[PDB]
């Protein structure tokens, strides 16, 4: 949904289509999410600081 | 014959708490209209026009 905000999310009413089913039949009770980070110039390159 | 090399492949089929994942082709008749005719669509067998 497109939208022209930075918090504060509006009132606005917008259902939740299905997506793609998964007959996986498992286990669940923890999860995390995956982030990416840049590497430019100005950084030196390591995953320290 | 019998010192010629033979190729041997082994099919295991088996059954689990999951769902069914392999599954055999099915049939499908033609489809005729405006008549009282009965119909199952995978959940429920509906007789009817
Ligand atoms: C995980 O699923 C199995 C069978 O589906 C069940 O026996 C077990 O208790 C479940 N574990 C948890 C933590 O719910």
């Amino acid at each position: 949904t497109p939208i022209n905000l930075v918090r504060d999310l509006p009132q606005g009413f917008s259902a939740l289509e299905p997506l793609v089913d998964l007959p996986i039949g498992i286990n669940i009770t923890r999860f995390q999410t995956l982030l990416a980070l840049h590497r430019s110039y100005l950084t030196p390159g390591d995953s320290s600081s | 014959v019998g010192y010629q090399p033979y190729r041997v492949v082994v099919l295991s089929f088996e059954l689990l708490h999951a769902p069914a994942t392999v599954c055999g082709p099915k049939k499908s008749t033609n489809l005729v209209k405006n008549k009282c005719v009965n119909f199952n669509f995978n959940g429920l067998t509906g007789t009817g026009v």
